[PDB]
């Protein structure tokens, strides 16, 4: 339609961990639905089923099981040819819809050992490893940097499990939050009042309020609208940050679109004549 | 079909099977605690 | 032999009063746990001043 | 077998006869936190009478100060007659004069 | 002070409560006592005096 | 269903309401139902009974049902009104300050149920439509009652200032024809008030759609709520450097003119008062002394409150808490006491042993100066705490008291009741009253009325 | 009882940053430096490291890991 | 948790946290305490705003996507414990696998979790369908002479089965023998509860509260970092309680956990606490007293009102609503006088008493009134002759 | 166990359609619009596409309880456009912008960042 | 005078701002054990029929 | 009516009869068959006494006496 805007993006900033950007002439409904989509529609793959053959451990097995669905996993290459489960014609499970890992350890030394996230090994190729040491000629690693320490074992106590992982998105459960948080910032001067401050000079300026270098402190104005919107997404390190956003944009599309498809399921099966 | 049926601080099967008193051969004490099932359970990740 | 005097736990007269924090965790037996409480067949009673 | 009794039931003597007031002294340790404990076996009960007395031994007396906790008592049908001993406060055992 | 230099020390030196008492500087006041005595806040009021 | 608890204090304590079954489990209710049944979700559960046939359902529904329920024959008024959150936020969003776009609007317009389809002119058409807050208040209005005043806000002049021609002064409260035509709505407008909104409506509109200007109220009030935002933090509890010294000035002149009353007594010429030891003359004297000074600033404070704190604005909609707790806050706590006097000497003719023998001053015998803000001294948290006991006690007494009063009370009057010939008669027929009440009116539905022959 | 995968508020991840924090602490009395080289910004992710109480370490101490 | 060594211990009934943690604000009495040793609750980020009502009245709106996260999770077991009695001359109990061909019991719940031996073994699940110990008592033994035989004859059922914790796994299980020289067993069941409405909570300074809705993530209300709060108080709950302390202890604990040192909060000192805190928390960059801009999650509009948010050390109390519920169609009745079960844990009915029948009365719904008091808990049909009042 | 299953928030059931219609029973040219299984996220922003639009003379959308997984969407047109049509522009065009900006973002990630993979 | 009934419930409650004034949400599981007896009529057999 | 040792079946004699103590009701199997004045046996059912006063129990209408060492109370 005539009326739609098409916005704008500017990157301001990427790491390997945040992408922190700037969407300008759009509208906050948008942004905050886009922010919303950020959190949950976006998939994942983390640890779903849990299987425990010896626990020995003196941690009990659904704590065990608790830690280790939360651990994070790489997906990039693959969470998008995965399929998800209850669509998948396969009783149970299958190669085609879910990846398999394997945990053994004992403790036969003398000194305390620790489980960690190297230790778990993915059936599947390691296309899909864990987060932390693999490819990783990365400075981020530092001293032990074992990403998480399932349990920590004495002389005589050991651990065997299987789990399975699973495509999913956040809203289902928060081990699927492809998010370490979302940044959202809009109208840093408060030129609009959507905020009414009591004695303004009690209050810090953001880094985005810098234009009124000034202490003038928000000068007003009633015939503006909410524009130019601030981001700053940051990953879990389980996807990288722009595909979490190319992807969420993708799957809101895909969202639309199916909902456009039922909206016409109505106008073709049970033609619309109600209304 | 053995009962199993470990042991404190010896750490080793009872295997005590039967309805003849319990009690650890070797180890001094008398207290039992049931080994666990082979049988598979499952866990949910959520 | 006249009778059976119930003991209060980690008093003087409770053995775990004699050994070290190691050792008390060696029995099983929490350090921080405070004692002064009777044992009576299996359930921990204490009396009120 | 005696001692084995009267400390396990919370009664208090001959059973047969006496234990009209003095009942109640022993109790199970309640173990829900670690605090639960410390202030159990701290607790310290004034004995009453019972069902609608309305008089002054529940307020709290000025000579606590130091001595029992200002507030710290059942927020049900006994507040104020079973008290809990303030945090360094102590008790005498007591000896001979001579 | 050299009171509480003993306190400090006592992390290795041999030292204990029963010590400082010793010295009396604290002592024990039971109730009935407490109604003769004259007992002030703190060291802060007792010396602003 | 039956819904009940326990204990149940007046037939209102057990009403009917129709079952809407959901996940999680607990009884969820509305949260306007909370003070008729005296429920705090705090840990209170509660009962229900289902009936098992059509006749008991068919009583229930006509009987017991809670829309039925509103107003109360104990009293001729409300047994249930607007409360908390939304009580509080009624007053922000009535304020004519508050103006409203097309998109928030629709939204509210939106959430309300009996809406007439057509939607409002705004208040204000140019530069952009805007609708004003009392504007939107008056589509959920049933119908078209009316009544002026029933506010008796804090505001203005109380006696005197509505004969100061009437600068509409926006404070006083005006519906006609089902339209809020100006004031602010509060407590006493929307409360368990004699002369409620509420109250008129059921009278007016009938049970029915009372119920639905319930629900219409709250869904919509509480939806702006959500974008407009409430709290309380450190800087709704803090006044200016200003107030903070006079405060404490007042408090430094009030306590050397308690010191001065002591001198007075102590040269024995104070001279007593009528029918009184001079013991009771001088306490009657340093009591009127302090609580003067409590109230001295305990005025200042709330004048010193900027429009802003959201303490004052749960206070003013009578929502939760009042003046007094302001004054605490903010000002200075003043004298605690025990059994109606100040607090005892517990040890020889002492209160605690930081004391000197007989010391009458306000602070060594039970006088707080200071505010929950700053914290309480030592001494001044014992005789606090000694404050605290007086009111946890009195608790757990008149709990069984009044059990007892009342069981003993309805176990007499049972039986009493209005026969088909109006006579009220008890069990073996006699008569108690020729017309029920002498008059033989219904206790819910009479109102107070002013007789104008009095003149 | 050990260090949770990922800040409760949040989601940052955090059991991997406590092995490296006492390791900070022995080298320097610095809690705010050692919080800070460890990437723990605000301060949801910060509480939860700086409020922890490794049970675990006492718990382990008992021999029988055996029943 | 409560002590160390609880694994080891066949306490009858326990609850532990997964994630204790000290608080940020302390009292130096504390450390006499051993309270940093074994602490009972979660530093929570609070917001005290009014939001979306599901928190008005002493109930709170809690973040899930937090207690996904474990945010209080716990665990819970309940150890039963059963005894081999001999019991005098002519009877006996036995730990074995009950038939319904060879005792008296025939209870509708499931036999088959149980071992041969008459008692399950750790891990495998059980439920209020499920029976833990098989035990059978041998009582007639053959005094009903001439082959009165038939089946289920020598002896009756009387095992224990699961009422309460109506779902769970079994923790551990032990044999052993008591002072009696009996032979014993504990077993124990491990459940998890999560923390949902209906839990009650409570913060330090006296106010506890259910839970009344919980919101994920993408719901709540944000702000900077997005630090979204686990938990919204109502702010209603401080102005009438006056609770003061609980305002400072947020602010007190803001500038704990961001300058990193772990809080003072000990009751009578000179630290001019309200100044002091307020002055240091702005220098580090915030509204001095605490206020944040925060947006909605609904619409991510901004809310005009700054919220006070912050940390608050919160308690997760043994008040928890799955094991508080009830209901009863018909059940169980006690020929006493033939009314139903007053002992809830055998499947109770609630009490109708004398002031609950004086309001049907105040109601005037005299059918109703019968009703509760006679069909639906005791009806009866007698006799009577017409000459004489006598039921004979 | 009184919880229900968490997939269950989300995922279709085979006895519900995805959308339903209804005609108002006032006043003309108003539709009633019901979307199951979808929150704010959808809802939220199909309100604001109509607000956008000039000839749309009310646009709303309420989720009836936060337990139970469905929102409406009234929205009232002028005498002369159907409703239905409007909403099926709306999504069109909140397609074509999600797009657009989809685009725009990808290409301006094609700028010379070297972290891009 | 004060039995004990059938037919009763009890559980913590908690507040909820969308009910109406006289409606009260019920757990699934307490709503699925507790019955009602409806009597058969030739108009709501179908309905009844698929209960 | 003496003909019992539990069965009443109307249409067949009977082969089980299901005790559903949650129900309060009696049930056989292959029809449909309630048939029950049920009792979940009487000893479980007196013993209401509990958060009164349990430690002196004042609802005890019944002592234990322990007969089967003797013969004669
Ligand atoms: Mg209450
Ligand atoms: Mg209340
Ligand atoms: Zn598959
Ligand atoms: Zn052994
Ligand atoms: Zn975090
Ligand atoms: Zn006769
Ligand atoms: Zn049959």
């Amino acid at each position: 339609m005539p009326y739609a805007n098409q916005p704008t993006v500017r990157i301001t900033e990427l790491t390997d961990e945040n992408v922190k950007f700037i969407i300008e002439n759009t509208d906050l409904a948008v942004a905050n639905s886009i922010r919303r989509v950020f959190i949950a529609e976006v998939p994942i793959i983390a640890i779903d089923w849990v299987q425990i053959d010896a626990n020995s451990s003196v941690l009990h097995d659904e704590f065990i099981a608790h830690r280790l669905g939360l651990i994070p996993l790489i997906s990039d290459d693959i969470v998008d040819k995965l399929q998800y489960s209850r669509d998948c014609t396969c009783e149970e499970f299958c190669p085609e819809c879910s990846v398999e890992f394997t945990l053994d350890v004992r403790c036969n030394e003398d000194q305390t050992r620790h489980v960690t996230s190297r230790d778990l090994i993915s059936n599947s190729p390691r296309v899909i490893p864990v987060t932390s040491r693999n490819r990783d000629n990365d400075p981020n690693d530092y001293v032990e940097q074992d990403d998480i320490l399932i349990v920590k074992l004495r002389k005589g106590q050991e651990l065997r499990l299987r789990a399975y992982a699973k495509k999913g998105f956040g809203k289902e459960h928060a081990k699927w939050n492809p998010t370490a948080g979302v940044a959202f910032e809009y109208d840093p001067d408060n030129a609009l009042r959507h905020t009414v401050y009591p004695k303004p000079e009690e209050w810090p300026k953001s880094e985005y309020s810098e234009l009124d270098e000034d202490e003038s402190q928000a000068p007003y104005d009633p015939n503006g609208k909410p524009e130019r919107f601030y981001y700053n997404v940051e990953s879990c390190g389980s996807l990288r940050p722009e595909t979490i956003v190319l992807s969420a944009l993708s799957g809101l599309k895909k969202k639309l679109s199916d909902l456009q498809t039922q909206l016409s399921h109505e106008i073709q099966s049970d033609v619309l004549t109600i209304n | 079909q053995p009962m199993i049926y470990i042991c404190g601080e010896c750490h080793t099967e009872n295997e005590i099977k039967s309805r003849d008193p319990i009690r650890c051969r070797e180890c001094g004490y008398r207290i039992m605690y049931k080994k666990r099932t082979k049988r598979l359970v499952v866990f949910d990740a959520r | 032999f006249i009778g059976k005097i119930p003991i209060m736990l980690r008093s003087t007269y409770c053995l775990l009063n004699g050994l070290t924090d190691r050792d008390l965790c060696e029995l099983n037996e929490c350090p921080l746990d405070p004692g002064g409480y009777f044992i009576i067949n299996g359930s921990e009673k204490v009396l009120i001043a | 077998d005696g001692l084995k009794y009267s400390l396990a039931t919370g009664n208090w003597g001959d059973q047969k006869k006496a234990h009209q007031a003095r009942a109640g002294v022993s109790q199970v340790l309640n173990r829900l936190t670690f605090a639960s404990t410390l202030s159990h076996l701290r607790r310290l009960n004034s004995p009453i009478g019972r069902d609608g007395k309305l008089a002054k031994p529940r307020q709290l007396h000025n000579t606590l100060w130091g001595m029992v906790c200002p507030a710290e008592t059942p927020e049900g049908h006994a507040v104020g007659l079973v008290k809990n001993l303030a945090l360094m406060a102590y008790i005498s055992v007591g000896s001979q004069p001579s | 002070k050299r009171h509480i230099d003993q306190l400090k020390e006592r992390e290795y030196n041999n030292y204990s409560w029963q010590d400082l008492v010793a010295s009396g500087v604290v002592e024990y006041i039971d109730t009935l006592e407490e109604e003769t005595v004259m007992l002030a806040m703190t060291p802060d009021d007792l010396q602003e005096k | 269903v039956i819904f009940n608890r326990q204990p149940t204090l007046h037939k209102m304590s057990m009403m009917g309401h129709r079952v809407r079954i959901l996940p999680w489990s607990t009884f969820r209710l509305n949260l306007s139902v909370t003070t008729p049944y005296n429920a705090d979700f705090d840990g209170d559960e509660m009962n229900l009974h289902l009936p098992q046939s059509l006749e008991t359902r068919a009583e229930i529904q006509e009987l017991a049902m809670v829309p039925r329920m509103i107003v109360t024959p104990q009293s001729n008024r409300p047994v249930m009104g607007i409360v908390q959150d939304t009580l509080t936020a009624v007053r922000k969003f009535t304020k004519r300050d508050v103006f409203l776009e097309r998109g928030e609007v629709m939204n509210l317009l939106m959430f309300l149920s009996t809406w007439d389809g057509k939607v409002p002119q705004p208040a204000i058409l140019k530069p952009r439509p805007l609708w004003t807050g009392k504007q939107i208040f008056s589509l959920i209005i049933p119908g078209h009652i009316n009544c002026i005043r029933t506010h008796s806000t804090h505001p203005d002049d109380e006696d005197s200032g509505p004969y100061k021609h009437i600068s509409p002064g926006d404070t006083k409260v005006v519906v006609e024809n089902g339209e809020l035509i100006m004031g602010i709505l509060c407590k006493k407008s929307l409360g368990t008030s004699a002369g409620s909104l509420v109250h008129i409506s059921y009278l007016e509109m009938g049970h029915d759609i009372t119920r639905l200007f319930y629900s219409n109220i709250q869904t919509v009030i509480n939806n702006w709520l959500l974008i407009e935002g409430h709290t309380i933090g450190i800087g709704d509890s803090i006044a200016d450097s200003k107030t903070y010294q006079d405060i404490q000035n007042t408090i430094k002149k009030a306590k050397q003119d308690v010191i001065e009353v002591i001198e007075k007594a102590h040269n024995n010429e104070l001279e007593p008062t009528p029918g009184n030891t001079l013991r009771q003359t001088f306490e009657n004297q340093v009591n009127r002394i302090l609580n003067d000074a409590r109230d001295k600033t305990g005025s200042s404070a709330q004048k010193s409150l900027s429009e802003y704190n959201n303490f004052k604005s749960m206070v003013v909609s009578g929502a939760k808490g009042s003046k007094i707790n302001i004054s605490q806050v903010i000002a200075v706590v003043g004298q605690q006491n025990v059994e109606g006097k100040r607090i005892p000497f517990g040890f020889k003719h002492r209160t605690l042993p930081h004391f000197i023998k007989d010391d009458y001053g306000p602070e060594s015998r039970g006088f707080v100066e200071n505010s929950y803000l700053a914290g309480l001294t030592p001494t001044e948290f014992f005789f606090h705490a000694m404050g605290g006991r007086e009111g946890l006690i009195d608790t757990a007494v008149k709990t069984a008291e009044t059990g007892y009063i009342q069981r003993r009370l309805i176990k007499s009057m049972e039986s009493v009741m209005v026969k088909y010939d109006a006579t009220v008669r008890n069990s073996i027929n006699q008569v108690v009253q020729l017309r029920y009440g002498e008059d033989g009116l219904a206790g819910e539905s009479v109102e107070f009325q002013n007789l104008a022959t009095l003149k | 009882m050990i260090i949770p995968v990922r800040c409760f508020t949040c989601g940052k991840i955090v059991g991997n940053k406590w092995e490296a924090y006492l390791g900070l602490l022995q080298a320097e009395y610095t809690e705010g430096d050692a919080l800070d080289a460890l990437g723990l910004k605000r301060y949801c992710c910060r509480r939860m490291l700086l409020a922890h109480v490794d049970l675990i370490e006492k718990l382990l101490n008992y021999a029988p890991l055996e029943k | 948790v409560y002590i160390t060594n609880f694994h080891v211990r066949m306490d009858t009934l326990a609850h532990v946290l997964y994630y204790p943690q000290k608080p940020l604000v302390t009292t130096r009495s504390m450390e006499y305490l051993r309270f940093r040793e074994l602490p009972a609750g979660i530093n929570s980020i609070v917001a005290i705003a009014s939001y979306t009502g599901y928190n008005q009245e002493d109930s709170v709106i809690m973040n899930r996507s937090a207690v996904d996260r474990g945010f209080f999770r716990s665990v819970f077991y309940r150890s039963y414990k059963e005894q081999e009695s001999k019991k005098g001359f002519d009877q006996e109990e036995v730990f074995e696998k009950p038939t319904r061909e060879t005792c008296q019991g025939m209870r509708h719940a499931i036999y088959d979790k149980l071992d041969d031996d008459g008692l399950i073994a750790p891990g495998v699940r059980v439920s209020g369908d499920d029976v833990i110990i098989g035990k059978t008592v041998t009582l007639p033994e053959n005094e009903d002479e001439l082959e009165s035989t038939n089946r289920r004859y020598t002896k009756r059922d009387c095992s224990t089965f699961l009422r309460t914790s109506e779902t769970g796994i079994v923790d551990q299980v032990m044999v052993t023998l008591n002072q009696e020289g009996y032979k014993f067993c504990k077993i124990r069941v491990r459940s998890v509860r999560i923390p949902q409405i209906g839990d009650k909570f409570a913060s330090r300074h006296g106010q506890k509260g259910t839970c009344g809705i919980q919101y994920r993530q993408e719901d709540m209300p944000f702000t900077c970092e997005g630090i979204t709060p686990d938990i919204i108080i109502n702010p209603h709950a401080i102005p009438s309680r006056m609770t003061i302390g609980h305002l400072i202890e947020c602010l007190q604990g803001k500038v704990s956990a961001n300058k990193g040192e772990i809080g003072d909060a000990t009751p009578f000192n000179d630290a001019v606490n309200v100044q002091k805190i307020s002055n240091l928390l702005s220098d580090y960059g915030y509204h001095l007293r605490g206020n944040e801009v925060l947006y909605n999650g609904f619409t991510g509009r901004k809310i005009t009102s700054q919220i006070f948010i912050g940390p608050t050390y919160y308690q997760r109390l043994k008040h928890m609503v799955d094991d508080k519920i009830h209901s009863r169609a018909r059940g169980p009745i006690q020929i006493l006088n033939r009314q139903p079960m007053e002992g809830r844990s055998r499947d109770g009915g609630l009490r109708f008493g004398e002031m609950e029948r004086d309001c049907q009365i105040a109601h005037g719904a005299a059918q109703f009134l019968r009703e509760r008091l006679f069909e639906a808990s005791d009806p009866y049909q007698v006799h009577v002759c017409n000459l004489c009042g006598i039921m004979a | 166990m009184n919880a229900p299953p968490a997939f269950e928030s989300f995922l279709l059931f085979e006895g519900e359609k995805k959308i339903t219609i209804n005609k108002d029973t006032k006043v003309p040219n108003a539709c009633l619009f019901t979307i199951n299984k979808e929150d704010h996220t959808l809802g939220n922003i199909i309100k604001s596409q109509l607000l956008k639009d000039p000839q749309v003379l009310f646009a709303g959308y309420k989720v009836p309880h936060p337990l139970e997984h469905k929102i409406i969407i009234r929205v009232q047109t002028t005498p002369d456009y159907s409703p239905q049509e409007a909403f099926t522009n709306a999504i069109t065009d909140l397609i074509s912008e999600l797009s657009l900006l989809e685009e725009r973002f990808r290409v301006a990630i094609k700028d010379k960042q070297e972290g891009i993979e | 005078m004060g039995k004990r009934v059938d037919f009763s419930a009890r559980t913590v409650i908690t507040p909820d701002p969308n009910l109406s004034i006289d409606q009260v949400g019920v757990p699934r599981s307490i709503a699925a054990n507790m019955t009602f007896a409806e009597i058969v009529t030739p108009f709501n057999i179908d309905r009844l029929q698929e209960l | 009516l003496d003909a019992l040792p539990r069965v009443t079946c109307p249409n067949h004699p009977d082969a089980i009869l299901v005790e559903d103590y949650r129900a309060g009701d009696m049930i056989c199997p292959e029809c449909g068959l309630v048939v029950g004045d049920r009792v979940i046996d009487v000893g479980s059912e007196w013993r209401t006494f509990s958060n009164d006063k349990a430690t002196k129990d004042p609802s005890r209408v019944g002592d234990s006496q322990n007969p089967l060492l003797s013969d004669g109370d």
